[PDB]
């Protein structure tokens, strides 16, 4: 009996959410569980800007979640990675052979981080400005769901499929954002990769959990 | 030499930083700015991608915060650069670098202005703090609510005794100097954020950071301190 | 003294006639006219922020009392394996676990995982009931429900209600300020609040915060 829209949509506190919802959180936008306890989206325009921020953070966090897990899964699958862990995958530029992509010394073989950053900043500024106001791939489209070249497969030509895939997108993205915050905090706390953290939690679940690192940041 | 004719014919041929045809923060990639950033206020490049100032009164309070932070940050940039700059010339400060100059009050001979014992010669920390909080509260409440140097003046650009040389009598020059102020101040705020960050990661003075950079720019950049905050 | 209306006490005292926003009517408790950042221009964001303020206030009052009590009782003579508040959580990893008042047969908690499970389940239950009601209260105020939360009945008169509201929010702002102080000066000092007061009373001009001022300098 699931809706994901309208007044009787799924909400953030489940059955205890009928008086927990602001009047402006109409069941119009994907992922609207009624979670605005802080009232930060009371203005529809601030609400629109926050929805854009949420969706872009969601997509970037999904790409980043896949990019953190994949090298470690492949390194535990056997391929050579000079530094497989994600929070030192950036320090491969300062090694002797530079940042090899999949361990092959003749795939990319990057030696200078400043030129890497220059080409990244150039390309990224170009594409983010095109994302803002359009360009070669869409002069006048939606700021969030442009389509028309970002749908080479054509999944969302029906409004109902469009809506349900919107909800799926934003929810996989909230999941990935939560998991990326976890990556950050537990890399700082543990100092090991996410896959190795799961391996250690499966080794000894009652022992090697986050509480084993609880007295780590005490001033003393 | 010719006499320049009045602005009845020329009300706004110089309004380059205001109005709808104003520079924006992404140039031609900005599209059109939000409906509330219409180009009446200085430094309006249409940057509200978070919508935090969608309400007009919150936008006013944020303009106040931004301009006061900008002035304080300009003073702070000049005050962190000047003592170190003159300490590279032979003026014997206790600690010319800014994030160590506060502890000069714990020296043997106290905090000497320009490293001169016959100058201020402060020996206590909490007399400094008490005097400072007294006078700063007085003048910040004055900035808030009138005072000896102006009562019914503007909140951000009061003038009067704060425009002694009269550089804001011309409204065109005033509208241009406001943009100059806010831009120099945003630059100084960015540069004070840089001061903080590249003091934390480096621990040297900013002018010494520049000396190190121009010693070998390909080596002495911020990526040389990228692995310092690694977990364990 | 009024605490309400246009000529209420304000946060800059005599300096405060021209700074107050037009939306900060003297209607709500603790309204000293302090919105320099304009974060509560919208009445709905203002309501959500008032709820956040009052809940943070009550939680900070309970926490202030919970950090002061065990140390007082600790020098008062009572054994406290770890009396200091910012390591009172690490008692679970001791040999005898977390014993409440030093008695081995009061609580004797050995598992932090089950403690946290307990806590999450009924904190979620209670906070959802706080949001939208439940066994104590349906349709009451989100902030001052009363009924079952006034077994003594202090606030049946509107004037007593208003003055106790102001007293509540001000003791709560005091406790929030003191809790921020607890946090920052535990990180800076590494000792308890009561021991910090003892050291400040032992030597007020030497043992103050400025003695720990050069502690966080980078020096590299
Ligand atoms: C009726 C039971 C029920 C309860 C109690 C909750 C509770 C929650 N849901 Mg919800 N849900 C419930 C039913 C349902 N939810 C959902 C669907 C969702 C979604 C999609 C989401 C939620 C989210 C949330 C959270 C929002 C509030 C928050 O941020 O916590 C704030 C309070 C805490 C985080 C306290 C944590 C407890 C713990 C004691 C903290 C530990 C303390 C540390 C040791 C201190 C830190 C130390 C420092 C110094 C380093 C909250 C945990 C959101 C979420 O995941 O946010 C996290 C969210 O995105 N729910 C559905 C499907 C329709 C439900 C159906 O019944
Ligand atoms: C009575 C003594 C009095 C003193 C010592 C100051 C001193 C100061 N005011 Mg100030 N004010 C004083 C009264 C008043 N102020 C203001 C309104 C302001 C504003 C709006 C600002 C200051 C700022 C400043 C600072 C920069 C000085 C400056 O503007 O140079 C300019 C002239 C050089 C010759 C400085 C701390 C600025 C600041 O704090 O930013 C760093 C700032 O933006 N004041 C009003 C209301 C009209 C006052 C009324 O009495
Ligand atoms: C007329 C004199 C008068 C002055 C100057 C003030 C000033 C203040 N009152 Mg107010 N009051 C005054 C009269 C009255 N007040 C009140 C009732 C209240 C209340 C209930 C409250 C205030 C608060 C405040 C503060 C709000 C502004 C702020 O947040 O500071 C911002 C500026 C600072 C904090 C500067 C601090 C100075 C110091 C130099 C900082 C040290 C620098 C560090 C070394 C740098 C840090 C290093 C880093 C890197 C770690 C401010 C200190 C609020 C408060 O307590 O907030 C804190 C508050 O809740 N007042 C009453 C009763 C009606 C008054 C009657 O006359
Ligand atoms: C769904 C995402 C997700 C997943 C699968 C994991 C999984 C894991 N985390 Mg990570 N973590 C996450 C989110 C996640 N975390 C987030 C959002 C944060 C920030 C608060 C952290 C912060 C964090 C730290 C600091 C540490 C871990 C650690 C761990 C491992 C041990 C489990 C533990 O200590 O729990 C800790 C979990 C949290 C602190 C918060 C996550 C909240 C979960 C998803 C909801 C509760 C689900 C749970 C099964 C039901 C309640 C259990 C009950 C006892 C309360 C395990 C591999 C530890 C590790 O490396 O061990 C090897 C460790 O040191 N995590
Ligand atoms: C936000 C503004 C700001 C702040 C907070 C500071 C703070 C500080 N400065 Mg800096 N400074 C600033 C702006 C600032 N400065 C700017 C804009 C300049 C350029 C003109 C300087 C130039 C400067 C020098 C050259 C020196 C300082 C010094 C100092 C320290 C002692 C302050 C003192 O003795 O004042 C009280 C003194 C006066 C108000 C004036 C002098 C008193 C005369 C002699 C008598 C007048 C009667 C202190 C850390 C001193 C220091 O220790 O350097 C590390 C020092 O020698 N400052
Ligand atoms: C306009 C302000 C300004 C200026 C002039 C400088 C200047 C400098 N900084 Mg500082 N910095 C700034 C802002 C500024 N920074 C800000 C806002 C931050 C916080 C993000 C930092 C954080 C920072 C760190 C952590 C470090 C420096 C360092 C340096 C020095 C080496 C340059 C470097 O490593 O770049 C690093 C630059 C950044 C991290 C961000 C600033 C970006 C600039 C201002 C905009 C782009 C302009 C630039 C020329 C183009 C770069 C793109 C290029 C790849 C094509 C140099 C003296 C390093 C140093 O001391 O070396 C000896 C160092 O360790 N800075
Ligand atoms: C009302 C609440 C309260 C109380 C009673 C105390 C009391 C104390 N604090 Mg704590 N503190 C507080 C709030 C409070 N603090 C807050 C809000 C912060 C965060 C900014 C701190 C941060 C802090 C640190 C980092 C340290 C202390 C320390 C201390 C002790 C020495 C005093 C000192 O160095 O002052 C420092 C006070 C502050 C930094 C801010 C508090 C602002 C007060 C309440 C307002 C000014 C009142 C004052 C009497 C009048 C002005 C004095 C004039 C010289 C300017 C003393 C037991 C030191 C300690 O442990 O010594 C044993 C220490 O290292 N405190
Ligand atoms: C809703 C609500 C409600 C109420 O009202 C209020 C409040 C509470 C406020 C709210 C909440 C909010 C929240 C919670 C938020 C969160 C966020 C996040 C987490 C994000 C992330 C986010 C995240 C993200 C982006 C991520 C990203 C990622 C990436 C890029 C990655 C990258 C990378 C990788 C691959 C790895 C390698 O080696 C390198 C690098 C380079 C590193
Ligand atoms: C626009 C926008 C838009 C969208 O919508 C959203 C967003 C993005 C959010 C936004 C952004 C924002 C930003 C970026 C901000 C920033 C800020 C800063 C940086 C500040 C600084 C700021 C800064 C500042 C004040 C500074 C100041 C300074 C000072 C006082 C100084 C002092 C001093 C000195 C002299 C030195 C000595 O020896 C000591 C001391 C004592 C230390
Ligand atoms: C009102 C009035 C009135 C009457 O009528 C007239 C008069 C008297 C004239 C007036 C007054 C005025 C004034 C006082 C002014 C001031 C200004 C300033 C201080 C600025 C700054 C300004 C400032 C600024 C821009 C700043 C900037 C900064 C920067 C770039 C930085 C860079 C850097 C860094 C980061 C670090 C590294 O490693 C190095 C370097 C490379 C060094
Ligand atoms: C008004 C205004 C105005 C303008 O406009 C803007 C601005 C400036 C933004 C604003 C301001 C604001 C502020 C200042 C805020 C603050 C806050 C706080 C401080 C909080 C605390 C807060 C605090 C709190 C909650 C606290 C809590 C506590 C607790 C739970 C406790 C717990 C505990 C204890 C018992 C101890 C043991 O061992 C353990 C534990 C577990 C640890």
């Amino acid at each position: 009996g699931i809706e994901f829209y309208g007044p009787n949509r799924a909400k953030w506190l489940g059955p205890y959410s009928e008086n927990a919802t602001p009047a402006y959180l109409t069941g119009e936008f994907p992922g609207d569980y009624g979670w605005d306890t802080a009232g930060l989206s009371a203005d529809p325009e601030t609400f629109k800007r926050y929805r854009e921020l949420e969706l872009i953070h969601a997509r970037w966090a999904m790409l980043g979640a896949l990019g953190c897990i994949t090298p470690e899964l492949l390194a535990k699958s056997g391929t050579q990675f000079g530094e497989a862990v994600w929070f030192k995958a950036g320090a491969q530029i300062f090694s002797e052979g530079g940042l090899d992509y999949l361990g092959n010394p003749s795939l990319v073989h990057a030696q200078n981080i400043v030129a890497t950053l220059a080409v990244q900043v150039i390309l990224m500024g170009l594409v983010e400005g095109y994302r803002v106001n359009g360009g070669p791939a869409g002069e006048g489209l939606d700021p969030l769901y442009p389509g028309e070249s970002f749908d080479p497969l054509g999944l969302a030509d029906d409004p109902d499929t469009f809506a349900e895939l919107k909800v799926k997108e934003i929810k996989n993205g909230r999941l990935a954002m939560f998991s990326m915050f976890g990556f950050f905090v537990q890399a700082i706390v543990t100092g090991k990769g996410p896959i190795q953290n799961l391996d250690d939690h499966l080794s000894n679940p009652t022992v090697n959990n986050a509480f084993a690192f609880a007295t780590k940041f005490t001033p003393s | 030499r010719r006499t320049v004719k009045p602005a009845s014919k020329a009300s706004t041929p110089d309004s380059f930083w205001y109005g709808p045809e104003r520079p924006l923060f992404l140039g031609a990639f900005t599209g059109e700015p939000p409906s509330y950033l219409t180009g009446e206020f200085p430094g309006d490049y249409g940057w509200d991608t978070a919508g935090l100032s969608a309400d007009p009164e919150t936008f006013k309070r944020y303009r106040e915060l931004e301009l006061i932070h900008a002035r304080w940050a300009m003073l702070g940039a000049l005050g962190c650069i000047f003592p170190e700059l003159l300490g590279s010339y032979g003026v014997p400060f206790g600690e010319a670098v800014w994030f160590k100059a506060g502890a000069q009050i714990f020296q043997e001979g106290g905090l000497d202005y320009l490293g001169n014992p016959n100058l201020v010669h402060a020996q206590s920390i909490l007399a400094i703090l008490g005097t400072q909080v007294l006078l700063m509260g007085a003048i910040e409440g004055y900035r808030v609510n009138g005072g000896p140097l102006g009562e019914g003046l503007d909140k951000l650009y009061p003038g009067g005794s704060f425009d002694p040389l009269g550089l804001a009598d011309d409204p065109d020059t005033f509208a241009e100097l406001k943009v100059k102020e806010i831009k120099n101040g945003r630059l100084a705020m960015f540069s004070m954020f840089g001061f903080f960050v590249q003091a934390i990661v480096t621990g040297k003075g900013p002018l010494q950071n520049l000396s190190d950079h121009l010693a070998n720019p390909g080596t002495n950049n911020a990526f040389a301190y990228a692995t310092k905050f690694t977990p364990q | 003294i009024e605490w309400y209306g246009p000529d209420r006490p304000k946060f800059l005292g005599p300096f405060s006639e021209g700074d107050t926003p037009a939306y900060l009517t003297g209607e709500f408790p603790g309204d000293y006219g302090w919105d320099t950042a304009g974060l509560s221009a919208d009445p709905e964001t203002f309501k959500r922020y008032r709820e956040l303020e009052l809940i943070h206030a009550r939680w900070a009052m309970l926490g202030a009392l919970g950090c002061i009590t065990p140390e007082l009782l600790a020098k008062n003579g009572i054994p406290f394996g770890e009396a200091v508040w910012f390591k009172a959580g690490a008692q679970i990893f001791a040999e005898g676990g977390l014993n409440y008042l030093g008695n081995e047969n009061l609580i004797h908690a050995q598992s932090i995982i089950a403690t946290l499970a307990f806590q999450v389940v009924v904190m979620g239950l209670a906070e959802a009931y706080r949001a939208n009601g439940g066994p104590l209260g349906e349709g009451l105020d989100p902030l001052h429900p009363g009924g079952a939360f006034d077994p003594l009945g202090l606030a049946d008169d509107p004037d007593t209600f208003a003055e106790l509201k102001v007293k509540e929010i001000k003791n709560g702002r005091l406790a929030m300020f003191s809790m921020f102080g607890f946090f920052v000066q535990a990180i800076v000092t590494g000792k308890g609040p009561i021991q910090n007061l003892d050291d400040h009373l032992a030597n007020p001009t030497a043992v103050n915060a400025f003695a720990y001022a050069t502690k966080f300098t980078p020096s590299a």
